[PDB]
């Protein structure tokens, strides 16, 4: 009931916070002070960095203990991958580009468009076929992103 | 002391029907149902997206929602479901006893994080968080005895005139109309739009 | 129901012409006729409860005194439970009917007292009160200690079973609490009024009481073969203990009893990448089919077309089922199973689509089907292909299995699915910029939502699709035309192709990881467990790479284990540390901490015979037939000890107390058998939960009294003497 | 704004969307001339406020 | 109140060990832990702002 008080007046608070503030979503979250356990992976071969390490954590521990009786909030040290793109500037002259432009271009390629349906109702009598039309879908490896054209 | 108590035997009649007398009281304050809390308390979080796919309704939304879905107190299994026709539902089960309207709450608050992160048309459709049990309680059905109105009328009939009152009863936590509303459906003809030279955008 | 009823009613006058509404799908009135039907078997228990004491006695206001101390309890009881917050359920009010008999048998023993020194001394009531209190008044709070130990401690335990059994436990305690203040409060200050200090009465009931005096005297003169043999029936004991033992791996245990509701769904599921016509014709012949053929137990069926439990489509389907009501459909042959299983051969005969026709369970809360339930779920992330080729290897080793019966995906299989790809280079070299062409994809097929409009007083919405004859199949993706960078039209034939390719309609997780379901019952004569040591034994053949994981009632019914030993154990030890307290001796109280297989055997054979599985209501039964059993033991050996400390030899007062014991004890047996006999044999709305509560509890009070009666006093002898 | 524009586009909104809430007595709402709303929603006697 | 059980030590014996079979059953259900809630109740509002 503290929990519901505090984002009671939460919102009277939200109203007077920039758009952003209030496109974005603020959380509200029971507060422990202590660290009960620290659970961490390592590398015994040297082979896989730390990275992948963090990647490896946020992608296949935290979503299997976080879900369990006792573990509340907590904090990854480090964060999970993303499809990190590195723009260069010499090339981006090289060209008339802008990132704006790289922005907009990439919003438009990977998306995952409602595309639809074959025989969706209302159908025309003497329908026999259905099927669910897949559109594009988002990209998925890098030689994916490495081929949107600009 | 003893004879105080002993002796009156209309003091004995007088507690024998107090007790009666709260008896009655009490079965008139009592509810009346068939077995007791025995499942847990559940909370399913749908919305319906519409001309997507399975895949399409999940990578956008489910698997969006339930990623931020960590950091729930009582939380047992977390179980989702994303259909073809393009509506999907979340339902987090939480352990027996809880409160239902704080887990409502901290559910609430766990995905108002993940809802700007969804499509815009998925939150425009209205994403709705419903506390209630998995059964059916009771199918109310209109039926037109003439013939004078097809499925689509009675459909909208129930969505514009009973829905509204009915779902805020005490009592009614889920709904779920067999149909739908009218809207106004505008059907694009794509040769002549392709006359003019024009698109759907 | 009663707020939406009454919300209805007031909406009604509103309506327009012709536009009536109905109810085709309701599980409240088996809700209503449950609680009904158990008040009204109390109503007849309490009067053939009167009815026997008037007609046997032949007085009429010594009979006035338990029947007047049996509403005083009952609605103690109720304010009781409603002072800790319990709703009056099924359970409650089972909790009232085997209460019965531990409330009525204490008014029976103290009229049946001051009737006996009535017929002693006749003096003046305050000092033979003051010593017939001085023998009952410990006697009561002795029986009020020993039956909360025999049954108060199964309130201390978590779990479905933990609430039901706490419900149970609760009822059964605020009955005998009330009712031990209550008779000692009221029933000597209720028998010491107006009574007459009866004896020698003629015809024909008077000569039937002598003759009940005659198969007393038989009885006197019967004992005396059980006496002399002193040997032999330890022998015959020992085998009696030993089948109890061999019989409780017979009988197969359950949670609760798969009840009637009225209700019946159908599940109709075509191939599935058909269209909604296939569907809708597997749908109206199932319903000309039970309209026409089965009339006389299917009231109206309300088919629902793209929702069934499994998922959601264009090709399934779902009738809601609401049959007649009991008074309509009379006899074992038109109840909801077997009109299930006349349905599922004739759903057999539809052979195109497949329909499976399921009855819910009994309580509705905790899920949609019977039987278990387990998520078949990856962790590496094998692949959803892999998967499917597991989840049908599942399936089918589970139909090769003689432990399961009936598994089910509960979802939809892998469906053609058309997928056009975009020529993403030529498109955009053409001039048309990408943008464009995801919009018109996303507004022709997928049924763009753009702003809402008002009318007649309601703000609706505004949606925008293609035709419903330019989307049909994939020759008609072509009549979409998108504009160029400058005013030019370029076709989808341009830049964009198509191909088939495969998936499933409905995709499930669980836990934040794929998964599907398997959807299932046990045997008919197997338990939960057979079936859950079934599937460990299905799950160890699946490939590296995917688990299985429980949900629902599985989830508790496999995390949770079995408190049940520890139940009986715990209970009888506390229960013999109350005997020890009321006979203040160590090695005594063993001759009724031993009666407890003998009065249990009874409840076995007649749940053997019935086919009556084991539930929470069979052990209610076992509970208290063992505690009415020892109720009537005690009150053996306690007076026969009493009259044996008292100056007299063991087995002389042994003989004197049980001859003058024999009439309440015998009494009050046959007055709980024509307690709990109206619902044992009862037809009409909650059958299986009042046949289960009503075998359990007769087979064994009516094997244990009038065994204990002949044998507690031999074994009594045979650890004080010996 | 109007009053139906305010009536039209917020109000009736948030009466659609706001179902099922615990202890709900009745539901009231106005739109005024300048622009603003208010919707007074009175839950039931002993409800807890927050 | 000891003049009771003087004569009657069995009902104190059982009262006794009925006092340890309640102890012994509420020992195997007890949480074991270091302390009790010690610490305040403390909510963590917290949100990122961009850059």
């Amino acid at each position: 009931i503290a929990q519901v008080q505090v984002q009671n007046k939460l919102q009277l608070a939200t109203p007077l916070l920039p758009q952003e503030v209030q496109r974005q979503g603020i959380r509200v979250t029971k507060a422990v002070k202590n660290f009960l356990m620290v659970v961490g992976v390592v590398s015994t071969d040297g082979s896989m960095t730390k990275e992948d390490l963090s990647n490896y954590i946020v992608s296949n521990i935290q979503d299997p203990l976080s879900r369990t009786k006792g573990v509340g909030d907590f904090q990854v040290f480090g964060s999970q991958y993303s499809m990190r793109i590195w723009l260069d500037p010499a090339k981006l002259n090289s060209y008339q580009l802008t990132p704006g432009d790289v922005s907009s271009a990439i919003q438009a390629q990977n998306v995952q468009i409602s595309s639809g349906q074959l025989g969706g109702l209302p159908a025309v009598k003497g329908q026999q076929l259905n099927a669910t039309i897949i559109g594009k879908t988002r990209l998925q490896t890098a030689e994916q992103f490495e081929n949107i054209l600009l | 002391m003893s004879k105080f108590f002993i002796d009156r035997p209309i003091f004995a009649w007088v507690i024998a029907l107090v007790i009666m007398l709260a008896g009655g009281l009490s079965i008139l304050s009592l509810p009346v149902n068939q077995y007791p809390a025995i499942a847990p308390p559940a909370i399913a979080v749908q919305v319906s997206y519409p001309g997507a796919s399975a895949e399409t309704v999940q990578d956008t939304v489910v698997q969006v929602i339930e990623q931020q879905m960590n950091g729930i107190d009582n939380l047992r299994y977390i179980s989702s479901e994303s259909n073809s026709d393009g509506s999907m539902t979340i339902t987090v089960t939480f352990e027996q006893g809880t409160d239902p309207d704080i887990a409502q709450v901290q559910v609430q608050n766990k995905l108002q994080l993940a809802t700007p992160l969804l499509p815009q048309e998925v939150q425009r459709q209205g994403i709705r968080v419903t506390k209630a049990v998995k059964n059916f309680l009771m199918v109310v059905g209109v039926v037109s005895t003439d013939g004078s109105m097809t499925k689509e009328d009675l459909s909208n009939y129930i969505v514009s005139n009973i829905q509204d009152p009915l779902s805020r009863t005490k009592g009614v936590g889920d709904f779920q109309v067999f149909g739908s509303q009218y809207s106004m459906r505008i059907w694009l003809d794509p040769a002549k739009l392709n006359s003019y030279q024009l698109t759907p955008g | 129901a009663k707020a939406i009823r009454q919300t209805i009613a007031n909406l009604e006058p509103f309506m327009p012409q012709g536009m009536k509404v109905v109810y085709p799908y309701d599980t409240t009135p088996v809700v209503s006729a449950s609680i009904h039907e158990v008040v009204k078997t109390l109503g007849e228990a309490i009067l053939l409860v009167f009815l026997v004491m008037y007609l046997f006695l032949q007085n009429f206001r010594a009979t006035l005194i338990p029947t007047i101390a049996v509403p005083v309890v009952l609605l103690g009881t109720f304010g009781v439970l409603a002072a800790f917050g319990f709703s009056i359920n099924t359970l409650t009010m089972f909790g009232m009917v085997l209460a019965i008999g531990l409330l009525v048998d204490d008014a029976i023993v103290v009229v049946e007292n001051v009737e006996r020194v009535m017929a002693e001394e006749g003096l003046s009531p305050r000092e033979a009160a003051r010593k017939s209190m001085g023998q009952i008044q410990g006697a009561l709070v002795g029986i009020a200690m020993v039956l909360s130990a025999v049954f108060l401690p199964m309130a201390f335990f978590g779990g479905s079973t933990g609430v039901i059994y706490r419900q149970f436990s609760i009822t059964i305690v605020s009955a005998m609490a009330l009712s031990v203040i209550v008779a000692l409060i009221l029933t000597p200050a209720l028998c010491a009024t107006m009574l007459k200090p009866g004896e020698h009465k003629g015809g024909f009931f008077g000569w039937f009481n002598r003759m009940f005096l005659s198969t007393t005297h038989g009885y006197e003169r019967g004992v005396a073969s059980i006496l002399k043999h002193r040997a032999p029936y330890l022998l015959i004991y020992v085998v009696i203990v030993a089948g109890m033992i061999w019989m409780f791996t017979r009988i197969p245990t359950a949670f609760l009893p798969d009840e009637d509701q009225g209700v019946l769904f159908a599940q109709v599921q075509t191939p599935p990448g058909s269209s909604a016509e296939r569907t809708q014709v597997v749908v109206d012949s199932m319903r000309e089919y039970l309209l026409e053929k089965e009339s006389s137990s299917v009231s109206s069926v309300f088919t629902v077309t793209g929702f069934n439990f499994a998922g959601r489509g264009q090709s399934s389907g779902m009738a809601f089922i609401m049959l007649k009501p009991w008074e309509e459909r009379p006899g074992g042959e038109n109840s909801v199973f077997e009109l299930a299983k006349r349905a599922q051969m004739h759903f057999f005969s539809f052979k195109d689509a497949m329909v499976f026709a399921f009855a819910p369970p009994s309580v509705l809360e905790l899920g949609n089907a019977t039987g278990f339930d387990l998520f078949l779920q990856d962790q590496a992330g094998v692949g959803h292909e892999v998967l499917l080729q597991a989840r049908n290897k599942f399936l089918m080793l589970a139909a090769q299995n003689p432990a399961l019966q009936r598994v089910r995906p509960n979802g939809m299989s892998d469906e053609p699915q058309y997928k056009l790809e975009i020529d993403d280079e030529k498109a955009s070299a053409l001039g048309v910029s990408l943008a464009d062409i995801n919009s018109t994809v996303s507004i022709a097929w997928g049924s763009s939502y753009v702003n809402d409009f008002i009318d007649r007083g309601r703000v609706k919405r505004v949606y925008l699709q293609g035709r419903p004859d330019a989307r049909m199949n994939p020759d008609d993706l072509s009549k979409w035309y998108v504009r160029n960078d400058k005013g030019e039209m370029v076709p989808f034939n341009a830049f964009a192709t198509g191909k088939w390719e495969y998936g499933s309609p409905k995709l499930e997780r669980y836990n934040g990881v794929p998964a599907m379901e398997i959807l299932g019952e046990p045997a008919p004569g197997l338990s939960s467990g057979d079936a859950m040591a079934a599937v460990e034994e299905i799950v160890k053949q699946l490939p590296k790479g995917v688990g299985y994981s429980w949900t629902g009632l599985s989830y508790e019914e496999r995390l949770s284990g079995s408190q049940a030993p520890a139940l009986y154990a715990l209970s009888l030890l506390v229960v013999f540390l109350c005997l020890a307290a009321l006979y203040e001796s160590w090695s005594i109280p063993f001759s009724v901490m031993l009666v407890v297989p003998l009065g249990v055997i009874g409840a076995l054979l007649a749940t053997s015979m019935r086919g009556l599985s084991n539930d929470v209501f069979f052990q209610v039964g076992l509970l208290t037939t063992i505690g009415l059993s020892a109720k009537n033991a005690i009150l053996i050996v306690e007076f026969a000890k009493e009259l044996h400390e008292q100056g007299k030899g063991i087995v002389e007062a042994a003989i004197e107390a049980c001859r003058m014991r024999l009439r309440p004890i015998v009494m009050t047996s046959l007055a709980f058998i024509l307690g709990v006999v109206p619902l044992a044999i009862s037809t009409g709305a909650g059958s299986g939960s009042q046949h289960a509560i009503g075998t359990g509890v007769i087979g064994g009070m009516v094997t244990a009294t009038v065994l204990a009666i002949f044998w507690v006093p031999l074994f009594y002898v045979a650890v004080s003497t010996l």
